[PDB]
């Protein structure tokens, strides 16, 4: 009981400075995020 | 004066040049350049 | 009200609103980022 209440704080102290850690889900929206500007810069060209 | 006798002040002027070269702008939401980026030369 | 526009030759369709922003006197039109224009000047009278 000293080392499970322990380890479960180490979690919470890790996540609320290193922000790298939920990247995986920061990649979805990133990957999003260039999908529907593709599309807006694609208006913008002459097309020949 | 206080083409012969005549004095001046002192100024400075610049004479620059011009290149094909390519920046980017950025643009606020006022409509004023505050930075400048050339591509070419770093 | 939603209307067909003739401004200057350019045409499009939309609803005109009141602009809040320092435009520049000589400005004729400006375009958003996808490159068609949201905003015009008027011709007779200065308003954009």
């Amino acid at each position: 009981a000293n080392q499970f209440n322990s380890a479960i704080g180490k979690i919470q102290d890790s996540l609320s400075s290193t922000a790298s850690a939920l990247g995986k889900l920061q990649d979805v929206v990133n990957h999003n995020a260039q999908a529907l500007n593709t599309l807006v810069k694609q208006l913008s060209s002459k097309f020949g | 004066r206080s083409s012969s006798g005549w004095t001046a002040g002192a100024a400075a002027y610049y004479v620059g040049y011009l290149q094909p070269r390519t920046f980017l702008l950025k643009y606020n939401e006022n409509g004023t350049i505050t930075d400048a980026v050339d591509c070419a030369l770093d | 009200k939603c209307v067909n526009f003739n401004f200057n030759g350019l045409k499009g369709t939309g609803v005109l609103t009141e602009s809040n922003k320092k435009f520049l006197p000589f400005q004729q039109f400006g375009r958003d980022i996808a490159d068609t224009t949201d905003a015009v000047r008027d011709p007779q009278t200065l308003e954009i």
